[PDB]
């Protein structure tokens, strides 16, 4: 029978993955039932239906009353208790929580889902502490049963660990650099206001932001091999979606650009097919809003320096390419149920 | 609702402020 | 002596009304003492000197510890407690309350300073309920020494009062319609997200958002005669500051756009100097950053039809024009003390 | 062009309204009596067939395959031939059969300008603007009935004509307009520079993507040119702001019979549903600009900002998608065009 | 004894250098006496009065005439031929040509400016063909007083260049990539519009535009030693100005992040003093509009893997940084003539 | 000519509604407010400006494009 969803969060990652769902439901495992958000059921239909980004939904009516959300006739039944102890997981029958408030990342804070009655947590973050950290693609198939709360890491690494993945196992990885050039998110402030990051306080559709990101180090957490050996820096622009990964890697098998986009166009039609979308066209950020692919190569960015430093460039649609791979996750932790 | 009362206990949060302007 | 303030909420007007006064506190009566805000002093410090609109300030030096602001060596102090009701009004001897957090707008919520031992407060946002609103140049003669609690209105009720004013005692108004093309402010989101607002959950920078407003009806509070005979509505654009104002009129004494433009021109060299300002260049919004006036009028869009339908647009820079009239507001505060 | 064939159409000018017009038509050509067969541009068809499939504003094109090679473009197999000359007099409109050329290039708005597609060999043209001098000018819902296939040069007018036009009949037919302001708050257009830029226009010299920038316009009195009753009556200002598409249009009217913001909403709504289907569409919804990137209509009330003071002055907003629904206007237009050919 | 200069091409450069010159006027050697453009004089005094990046001119007043600009009493002679050779630079005694419209860059472009009565041209882009490019700091003493042609090469060279230059002779730079995170320019395209950049054709405020960058040739140029040892690509992205650009390097000689800031830290004390600046603040993009330096570079964000892969981080004004070193190599070629 | 286009435009007026003799004057006095409005758009001519000339010849470039939105 089917797998039981619970989202905590209606946010941008809970509303895109909600999206996903309605779209892929026919061959799913997965029925999404119950929503609990800061918001009333009547506010997260209207922004479910309405979204700046992705358009007017299209492929499903979108109603609601006080109590549900009415995803095609499916009654979501809706809740908004932010302490995650008193959410009704054990009356509703809840299986799995989509852990997308941000807030409940540490085992501690994700475990209070399993107190109210739900048997797994999937944090659509990275998880503090010992926590699973999986990429669909990259590690996801040593995905453990009994493990109880898992993470899907981030949207930059779901785009850097595939390629990663790809380059150290036809060259072979010693260093790694990475600069994300991203979206703004809503942890950035409209106007200059108050922040725990100095930074991230500042305009974010007036400035250019550098902030800090775990997501090269995480890595190394989906690559044990590769423990260690990457680091990165992320630069946030004034756009709204859409996000671009410059890497560039000290290799030991000295290449060519020509073999680098090669290797990583073959990986793309076999083993990351479906994760990685080699592409040869002269596109925008724009172009890949609602890309599939976790990560997009920009073949004709790649670029080689004496055989060893090796520069690769990959698109993701940090929003809807990752909420496809947090239900892919989602629905790989469904097929081994235990 | 239980949103209604989120911004009567929190009006400064970003849910919740209305500047007339 | 000097008149001690405080300030509660040190935002975007909060910080625009200190830089204000810090460029005036030579000619001032004033003396900002005290600080309340849900930041620290370090990072509120930070963002006093680093602003991505007005850009760093130059005039003095900056910094902070754990429990000053220092500002051109005059320390600052500072504390952090959302509940007025705690703050240490009374042990800093603190005077007047400059209301700036946007959550304080009635008299019950506005008393607990005083109830903390401010003895006025003067709030940065249209009143609640039976609070004295004052908009400097129409009415703020009318101010009553043994008022405890005021309101300085909104920005566009301090662009569009005086430009009203002006015309009415010119031409006669009968009745009025607004709509504001607005930059957008710190009470919409980023991205699509929760909000009690429709409108203003939707991302700010990407979007014209319509929202109600009453700063067309809030004229009537200073413009007694014009009680219930104007209306609009706010149109929030991606910009992130200098708004304007266009008013149209329904006029007794029949006139033309040339005779318009002459009054309201007469007008700002004489009744309203510093209020209004009257130009004929062809400016665009990025050149009234920094305007002190709170209302100029952009004579070569004026335009009138059959005599009695008059249109003018007039400028204003919401952040720092406002808060230049809140510092008018309170420096005539403290020269009426009684 | 005997009944049952084509008219065969060119593109003058394959911008923003020329590939926005494209996409229109290939959505609607099983049904439709056009045929897209050139297209004259500055450009190459290879970079316009680029641009034409990736759009910044309306996605990528998935209907059809869009290709290109040194002579044509390629939309679903379906060969579109291109030439690039500035001079419209060098345009091979006869040996191509042009019947109507869609004017979109913006600098040929007069007769004498648009004229020298007809010296070229094409039997009509359809300027994608307000025509200077005396062009006849259509708002379709409006007057385009009153179009006689005996002329040879028309005018689509502006994006905000077609947007207030509609609005200004319905008012004017339930409470009589006696006077009206108009404010497009609207979209930046290519006419701005995108930073601070030499510009016959001080104001278009200003970048656009971080500024209000004010302009005169004409299209508040041109409602007097599809509404000839209420010519000289109305008058509007234009203030362009940072967003790439999407415009909404304030209007406020002094009308001679009193009513209230429900009336008004009503007799719109009624009209919505009857003689404006299609062209106004009646909203009771909350929405932002980026929610009406693709309609059709050419103006959405926007009910909930509906006031009235006194009874007589009248204030309603409409939005309009200035580029798909201007260019669903430009392809009614020429539809129409086609149904009266003779 | 002064040098007599004229600026063809009055844009963003030619009126960030204008505005540069007026406030270095009292110590320059330098005499702008003439501006060639596509508009007006009356048109362009109105532009380089009011700028949407810069503010109002504040200095001195901004008048003119059918013939003038009149800056602060000095006359400046104004002409619109989109020709150089019919330029009167003969009947103007002109000596330097500042050439910023960005459509001469050739060797045979440039000259015509010489054959219309012109001495020497100072190209504000890389040259085309074997025209001499200097970055002021880095190699601008090896400039020869013969050569009737130079260039000052591009921003993004002006900001790596200076620490290209002080990472190698500290550390030995065998290879080396690069990105600018890049503020969009008038070369772009306001709407999606034909360019012969296929990605450059598309809406420069909507999109990450991955393009071309002139600092992954000219910085070989100004360091002979590196001649086809760099290479990288641009990030448009949508800010008005202000850029900032990520260099990663595989040096000779191992090192971590604290040494490669205490080299930079230094030689931006002493040898490059005036040209990097170095910073340990947490600031954004609006922070550095004004800065005089060519590198910022932002301490915190340095990091080194394996000793041999260091990246480094650095913010530039490309406007008003870049006609900075305009100015500067302008004023050496004075004082050096010949 | 917000002087001069509106006599014309009177003065058109004037001769239709003269003539719906005096009507061969009518008709006379309107062509020599022609006569000279083309007098005032060819002085206007000679003292264009380059940049003027320039947009007449490149009403596309960018420096000249006018959409009336
Ligand atoms: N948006 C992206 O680009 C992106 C990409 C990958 C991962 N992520 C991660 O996914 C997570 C979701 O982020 P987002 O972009 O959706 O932010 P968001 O602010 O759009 O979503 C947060 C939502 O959770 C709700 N919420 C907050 N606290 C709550 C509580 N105690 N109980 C119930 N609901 C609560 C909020 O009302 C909001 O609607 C973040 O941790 C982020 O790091 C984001
Ligand atoms: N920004 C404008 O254009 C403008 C113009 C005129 C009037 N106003 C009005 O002025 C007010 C201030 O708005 P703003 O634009 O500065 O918004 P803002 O968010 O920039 O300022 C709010 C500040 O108050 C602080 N704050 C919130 N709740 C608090 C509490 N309980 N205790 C202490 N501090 C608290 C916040 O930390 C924040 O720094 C609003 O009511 C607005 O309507 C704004
Ligand atoms: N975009 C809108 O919102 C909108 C809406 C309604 C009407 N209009 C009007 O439609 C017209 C087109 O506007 P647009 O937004 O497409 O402008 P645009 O600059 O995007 O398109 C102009 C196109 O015409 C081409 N062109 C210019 N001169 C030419 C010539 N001599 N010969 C051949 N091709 C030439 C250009 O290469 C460009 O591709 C304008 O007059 C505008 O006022 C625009
Ligand atoms: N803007 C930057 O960030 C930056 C930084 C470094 C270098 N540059 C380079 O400097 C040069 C100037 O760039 P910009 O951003 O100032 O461009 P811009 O378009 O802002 O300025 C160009 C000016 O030259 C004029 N012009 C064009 N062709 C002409 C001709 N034939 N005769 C006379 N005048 C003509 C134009 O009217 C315009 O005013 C470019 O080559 C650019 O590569 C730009």
């Amino acid at each position: 029978s089917m797998v039981r969803v619970a989202i905590n969060g209606f946010g941008r990652i809970g509303r895109n993955f909600m999206r996903c769902w309605l779209q892929r439901k026919a061959n799913s495992k997965l029925e999404i039932v119950g929503i609990n958000d800061t918001s009333d059921p009547r506010t997260n239909a209207h922004l479910l239906k309405y979204d700046s980004m992705l358009g007017i939904f299209q492929d499903a009516e979108i109603t609601a009353d006080d109590d549900c959300i009415y995803a095609g006739g499916h009654a979501v039944k809706c809740v908004s208790d932010r302490n995650p102890e008193n959410l009704p997981w054990s009356a509703w029958g809840i299986d799995l929580v989509i852990e997308a408030t941000g807030v409940f990342t540490s085992r501690e804070g994700a475990s209070k889902h399993l107190s109210a009655g739900a048997k797994k947590v999937l944090i659509t973050a990275p998880g503090k502490g010992n926590i699973p950290t999986y990429v669909v693609g990259v590690n996801h198939h040593t995905y453990d049963p009994s493990e109880d709360i898992v993470s899907n890491a981030s949207c930059t690494t779901n785009c850097l660990a595939p390629i990663v993945k790809v380059l150290h196992e036809a060259f072979g990885i010693q260093q790694g650099m990475m600069t994300t050039t991203h979206s703004y998110t809503g942890d950035q402030r409209l106007l200059d206001a108050s922040h725990r990051d100095l930074r991230r306080a500042r305009a974010a559709a007036m400035n250019i932001v550098p902030t800090s990101t775990g997501a090269a180090k995480a890595v190394g957490l989906v690559i044990p091999e590769l423990q260690g050996k990457l680091n990165g820096i992320a630069l946030r622009v004034p756009t709204p979606n859409v996000s671009v990964v410059d890497f560039v890697a000290q290799v030991e098998k000295p290449t060519i650009a020509e073999q680098v986009n090669q290797v990583i166009k073959e990986a793309s039609e076999t083993t990351m097919k479906g994760i990685i979308h080699y592409s040869e066209l002269e596109l925008v950020s724009s172009d890949y809003r609602g890309h599939n692919a976790s990560s997009i190569l920009d073949a004709s960015l790649t670029m080689v320096l004496g055989g060893n430093l090796v520069k690769v460039v990959a698109w993701y649609d940090n929003e809807w390419g990752y909420s496809q791979r947090v239900l892919d996750l989602a629905e790989h932790m469904a097929a081994h149920w235990a | 609702t239980s949103f209604q009362q989120y911004c009567d206990d929190n009006p400064d949060a970003a849910e919740c402020r209305i500047y007339d302007d």
